[PDB]
This record gives C-alpha cells, structure tokens and sequence, in this order.
C-alpha cells in the first residue's frame, strides 16, 4: 500500500514548480493570432503513476512446502 | 567584465574579451528594470546588485 | 509487475499536458535572437520510474527456518 | 527498496526535459508588461516520488503460524 515504497526520482529531468524557478512560462504567451500554436502543459498537480492501480495484486509468501494433515491425537 | 542588460528580457550577454566577441546567457531570471536615466548596476563594498 | 504497485504520486507539483490548463505554452513567438538560452524541455509524455530494471529486488518470503532432516517412514 | 520496483510510466502526458524537444520553454520574455501572470517552472531535475516516506512499509513475508511450544527431547 502506498505507504510502502522506496522514494523514487524520475529517470530524467522535468519541471517542478518552485517560486525560485529558473525556466519561466512568460507573463503570457505573445499570441497575436489563433494560429500560433496554443497548448497547456497544464497546471502542476500530483504526479500520476498507476492509477490503473487501485489496491494491487499481491505476490505470495509461503514457500513450496508439503501441505499435509498434522495429526494431533485428540487426547 | 562587461555585463550588459536588457530593459526587460532577463537574458544578458557577457564578454571577457572586451567586446571582441559576445555570448548570451540567463541569470537575471526576472523582468529586470526600467530606470528613468541609465544606471542599473549600482554597487558598494563588493555586494553588487 | 506494474499491477503490483501501490498508488504512486510524486511529491512536488509537476506540470502535465491538458487542454484545460492555466499555463500558456506558446507555439511561436519571438525567438528572434537564437542567442537567448534556448531551453526546450521535450514533449509531454510518461515519466519512467526506475526504468532501468523491471526485475526488481525479490524479497525473500522465506521465514525464519531451520532446515531439519526428514527421512519419512516407508512404514 | 528501489532495487525492488518494476518499470513504470506516468499516467498522463507530462513534459519531461530533453534537447530534441518540440516545445521550447523560450529564451526570455517578450514581456513588455509587469503583472500579467507568469510562472516559475522550477529547475528541471529528477522527479521525486515518495521522498516523504523513503524507507517505508515492509510487509510480512510469511504464512499463518502453526506455532506451539515444541520441546525436542535431548536423547
């Protein structure tokens, strides 16, 4: 469950949002026409990794072992 | 040696060759300024700002 | 496997694609001087975590176990 | 630990940082105004997952106990 995890860092760089940040989106695009390509790399948020994951599949523990009937003599 | 500033755009160009060749760079990373005369860099006891 | 994974979200708020966003990209501009630092981050895409290896570390599900000799009675 | 994890992708299109990129963050602002809203997209860096809880949870690797006080006769 999402508690359990190493911390991770993506295998190459990308843009955090910090208010000291180097790169800048500009005060606005200079957008004279509609033909200058619009976009939004959209507002910052959480990252998304496996929301295809709700609670997952669970890798087994007990190891190949004779499953037998322990016979305890009742008394 | 030889910092030059834009009125607005943060990109500044710097030369150590005394103008023989210019190189463009960031590091202003703001709108810089539009002072009403000339001077922008003003400094005392090191601590240039 | 991917479906073995908790629900992951990277901490500090990162930008992503959308059509809804606040962040104007700009598709064209002045980049009149090529002389500005031309910092072009690459495309909107999926950010690979630990892409180097699918074959993770395999946690031993062996539990504290003293191997004890077993010769079963033929009768 | 991050030796144990599969490969993964982010769950959307988000902008990672590379030098073939078709989107150019721009060299610098043609930005004659002052207060038209800009951002600071922070420095492109490794994109940090779960660094709040790095070491976190360690699941139990075993199966339910047949455990009873077992006195093994010396001889």
């Amino acid at each position: 469950e999402n508690a359990n995890l190493p911390a991770t860092e993506t295998d190459e760089e990308v843009l955090i949002v910090d208010e000291n940040g180097s790169v800048i989106v500009g005060g606005c695009q200079y957008d004279p026409d509609e033909s200058g390509p619009i976009y939004t790399k959209y507002r910052e948020a959480k990252a998304s990794t496996n929301s295809t994951h709700t609670p997952p599949t669970s890798i087994t523990n007990i190891q190949p072992y004779i499953t037998v009937y322990r016979w305890i003599r009742i008394a | 040696i030889l910092y030059l500033f834009e009125r607005y755009q943060p990109v500044v160009k710097v030369s150590n060759d005394k103008g023989q060749t210019w190189k463009a760079v960031k590091l202003f990373n703001d709108r810089v300024g539009y002072p009403l005369s000339k001077t922008v860099y003003y400094q005392s006891a090191n601590t240039t700002y």
